[PDB]
RNA sequence: CGGGAAACCAAAGUCUUUGGGUUCCGGGGGGAGUAUGGUUGCAAAGCUGAAACUUAAAGGAAUUGACGGAAGGGCACCACCAGGAGUGGAGCCUGCGGCUUAAUUUGACCAACACGGGAAACCUCACCCGGCCCGGACACGGACAGGAUUGACAGAUUGAUAGCUCUUUCUCGAUUCUGUGGGUGGUGGUGCAUGGCCGUUCUUAGUUGGUGGAGCGAUUUGUCUGGUUAAUUCCGAUAACGAACGAGACUCUGGCAUGCUAACUAGUUACGCGACCCCCGAGCGGUCGGCGUCCCCCAACUUCUUAGAGGGACAAGUGGCGUUCAGCCACCCGAGAUUGAGCAAUAACAGGUCUGUGAUGCCCUUAGAUGUCGGGGCUGCACGCGCGCUACACUGACUGGCUCAGCGUGUGCCUACCCUACGCCGGCAGGCGCGGGUAACCCGUUGAACCCCAUUCGUGAUGGGGAUCGGGGAUUGCAAUUAUUCCCCAUGAACGAGGAAUUCCCAGUAAGUGCGGGUCAUAAGCUUGCGUUGAUUAAGUCCCUGCCCUUUGUACACACCGCCCG
RNA sequence: CCUUUAACGAGGAUCCAUUGGAGGGCAAGUCUGGUCGCAGCAGCCGCGGUAAUUCCAGCUCCAAUAGCGUAUAUUAAAGUU
C-alpha cells in the first residue's frame, strides 16, 4: 500500500528470513498460470500435471501471490483436479533452488 | 543468537593419565633410604617433595614459572 | 480485587482525608489488561499543592500471570492546625477564613475610672 | 380524552373488560411481476400469475457518536493575509532507504529520519570469524586415600609466552571429577501476554455523580435563548437544587525601592597618606586640580554588588460605551490591568519502549552455549530523501590599531584523573620549571566576537569560495592503517542567488555574532542554556489548513481511509 | 413358560449398566496433555491463526436409565391462518 493507516493494528512483521523446506509426499512446487478473482487462483504443477490451485487461511489477506512465480502446494489426498496452496517462496528462494537443482529447469520469473 | 554449527574436532580437558603411584623411593635394604633424583632446592620449597627425573630438562613441578635447568 | 479495594478505601477514608483514589492496571478475567479505578472524596491534580495535600505511592505485585500495578493516592485533610504538617490555606479553591462579631448598644454616657 | 413500538392521531379513540353492518387484501428476505397457458390490443403492452433453487437476515421508529464539496456562531503565525529570514539549487557533515558484503547488528516510518544522550579505533557490541574458560547451585548414585583430583617448564603446535592439544614427568590432595535428577545465565523471541514511564488525540475548554423532574427504554434535564470573557469566565434566564475535577487560584522568573536588615570570601567614599608620574592647568617643580597603583585604618557608609524580611498594581482614578448589569475602549499616575516558564481533567490509542530496570508472564537456548580473549564490521557505493553547516563578495575580504559582557565550570571524583596564572624554550602545534584553587577567596577586575578606526585589493570565478589532494611536524592511547585530533607549506573544484514546492516567526522578538554546560583518555558542523548588536511588518480575518459550540441530514458505528451498483 | 418345591448358588478384584453431555440457549470444568484457522466441532449463536472452559485424549462432574441417541412424517408451542 502507499503507507495510509490502520495498517498497525496488527502485527508486523516481516519475514527476518529463512528458509526451507520443500516437496513433501503430495506437497510440491508449482507455478501461477493466471489468476482468477473471488479467492481461489490457477497453478500448473512443475512435474507436468495441470491442477486448480486453492489459497489456505492465514495466507489469505497476510500475503499476495501476484500473477507469475514459483509456490509451494499440497496435493488432496484424494483429489486429482483441485489441490490446496501451502507456503510460497520469495522469488530470490525460487532462483536460489533452480541454481541447487531440485526443482526442474523450465520455468522464467 | 542462533544455534551453534557443527564442528569436526573438539575436545575438552585431557585426562591427566593414571599413573601407578609412589616408587620414588627404592628399598634395597633397610634403614637405607635409596633416593633418586635431587629433591628441590628453593627455601619456598619442601624439600620434601621430588623433582622431576625428565633428562634434557629438569624441572620442579612445584615451581610453575621460575627454576628449570636443563642438563 | 474489588471486595479488597473497597476495604482498603473505607479505612483511608474514616483515618482522616479529604478523598483517595486507588488504581488497579494489568490482567484479570482474560489476557488482555484492563484498570479499574475507585474513588471517593475530594482530590486534586494540578497547581503547587499537589507537592503538599497528597502522597502518592507505587508497587508492584506479581502473580503467575504477569504483574499488576497497584497504585494509591490519599489527600490530606489538615487545615484548622497541626501538626503543621501540610500548610493551613486550602488547597484548589483558596478560601477566605472569615470570623464574625458585630453588635452595638451605645448611647451617649460619660463613665469616670 | 384514549390509543400507539414510536413518530404521531378527537381519530389511527371507545380492543385480552376482545363481537354495529360489509367489501377488498397480507404471511421472513430473494428467485419474479420472471416462467407458462389464457385473454385484450394495429403496434407498444395491459390484466391474470408459479416453481426449482438460495439465504439469517431483510425492514420500521427512535437515541447516542462520527462524517457532510449543510446552516449559524467563535478561535490559532504548528492556518492565512501583511511582511521578515530561509529550505528545495551548489560543496561539505550527519541520519534514513536501496545496493553490495563473510558481517556490513538493531529499533523507529503530523505523532520515524543530528531520534534510541547512538559524535562506534579497542572497550562499547547486540553482528561476523577463530581460540579458551565454567562462574552447571543443590540432591541422589558412582569413583575414592598406591587416592577422587590441581597446576606447569621445555619441545612440537598455535595470532598467541591458551598445559588448548600432543610429546615429556613432576606437582596439587576430597575443594573435585563422572552419571542421573535439578538449577543458572542470555542486548534470545514475543510492547498484539504485561508493569512502569513517555508520546498523542488536545492547548483546546472540556468532564461527572447525588436527589428531584421528563421518557416503555437506550437516554435526557442540570451542562442554557441572550449579553460577556483568554477560559463551562461571569451576568442573567430557569424543572431543577446543591456540589466536584480541569480553567483560574498556586509555584518559579523578570520588571519598581537612595525604605528596612548587614557584610576585609563584596564595594564605595573619605581622608591619613607617604611613594610614582607629567606641568598637563592657576602657580614654580611645592600646594590646589587631574591620572591609576601600592598604603590603607582602631575611619565613615551600604548608593553600586550580594540575599533576606517587607511594601507596590487593584480595572484603582477620570472620560466614553454597555441592560448601565457582567464588562469593553481611551487617558492621568506609572512598572498598566498579557514578561516568560513550571504544574494540568474525563476517556482513549492494539502509538513507542522486553536493547533502562536483580520490573515481569510464556516460549526458546544452556557445555560443540545466545554466558569470555584476539581480529574484522556498524564508515563498505551507478542511486533516492531528511536535519544542518559553509558560500557565492565592495553593506566585502585582507593586514594592523582601539574597545565592551554574561549563564557556568574546575584536581582531593571511578579506580587515576582538573582548571590554569607566572618563568624559560620553539614559526606553530607543543615542551619544560614553579605556584594557587574544596572555590563572591585561585584561574577571572572572565582584558570574547560581531561592531569601531586606519592601510591594501577593484567588478575580475578576482586576493571572492576552500572542496579535492601531495609532503612534513606535534599531542592522546596498550594500539591511530580505511588518513583519532592538532599544526606548517603546497594543490585551488563546484558555486556568480537558485524550478515545482515548502518551513518558522509579533518585542530586547526575528536575524547577525561569540561563549559555557552535556558526551569526552583524544574530538562538535549536534543538542541545551547564556550574553552582545538589534530591524521591516500586523493590531486583522475564516480564504486555505485545522480546532471548539449549536442546528440539520445519513443506507455510516472497523465510524467517509465509511458504505455500496452494473 | 409361569407359580410350587429338593440340592448347589454373592465378599465386591466379581453373579460387572449403559447412552449422551459439561461456552450460552439448558442441568454440569476460565482442570491436565496434544493440535494451532490445519484436523475437526457447531440444530442455532459460534469455537480453531502456539496460553482452545466448545477440537483430539485423560481425570472429574451432570442428565435419563434397561434404556438412550440419530433421521423423517405429524401435532402442541403458533393469537406466525
Amino acid at each position: 500500500k502507499g503507507g495510509k493507516n490502520r495498517r498497525r493494528g496488527k502485527n508486523e512483521n516481516e519475514s527476518e528470513k529463512r528458509e526451507l523446506v520443500f516437496k513433501e509426499d503430495g506437497q510440491e512446487y508449482a507455478q501461477v498460470i493466471k489468476m482468477l478473482g473471488n479467492g481461489r487462483l490457477e497453478a500448473m504443477c512443475f512435474d507436468g500435471v495441470k491442477r486448480l490451485c486453492h489459497i489456505r487461511g492465514k495466507l489469505r489477506k497476510k500475503v499476495w501471490i501476484n500473477t507469475s512465480d514459483i509456490i509451494l502446494v499440497g496435493l488432496r489426498d484424494y483429489q486429482d483436479n483441485k489441490a490446496d496452496v501451502i507456503l510460497k517462496y520469495n522469488a530470490d528462494e525460487a532462483r536460489s533452488l533452480k541454481a541447487y537443482g531440485e526443482l526442474p529447469e523450465h520455468a522464467k520469473i | 543468537k542462533k544455534s551453534y554449527t557443527t564442528p569436526k574436532k573438539n575436545k575438552h580437558k585431557r585426562k591427566k593419565v593414571k599413573l601407578a603411584v609412589l616408587k620414588y623411593y627404592k628399598v634395597d635394604e633397610n634403614g637405607k633410604i635409596s633416593r633418586l633424583r635431587r629433591e628441590c632446592p628453593s627455601d619456598e620449597c619442601g624439600a620434601g617433595v621430588f623433582m622431576a627425573s625428565h633428562f634434557d630438562r629438569h624441572y620442579c613441578g612445584k615451581c610453575c614459572l621460575t627454576y628449570c635447568f636443563n642438563k | 480485587v474489588r471486595r479488597a479495594c473497597y476495604g482498603v478505601l473505607r479505612f483511608i477514608m474514616e483515618s482522616g482525608a479529604k478523598g483517595c483514589e486507588v488504581v488497579v492496571s494489568g490482567k484479570l478475567r482474560g489476557q488482555r489488561a484492563k484498570s479499574m479505578k475507585f474513588v471517593d472524596g475530594l482530590m486534586i491534580h494540578s497547581g503547587d499543592p499537589v507537592n503538599y495535600y497528597v502522597d502518592t505511592a507505587v508497587r508492584h505485585v506479581l502473580l503467575r500471570q504477569g504483574v499488576l500495578g497497584i497504585k494509591v493516592k490519599i489527600m490530606l485533610p489538615w487545615d484548622p492546625s497541626g501538626k503543621i504538617g501540610p500548610k493551613k490555606p486550602l488547597p484548589d479553591h483558596v478560601s477566605i477564613v472569615e470570623p464574625k462579631d458585630e453588635i452595638l448598644p451605645t448611647t451617649p454616657i460619660s463613665e469616670q475610672k
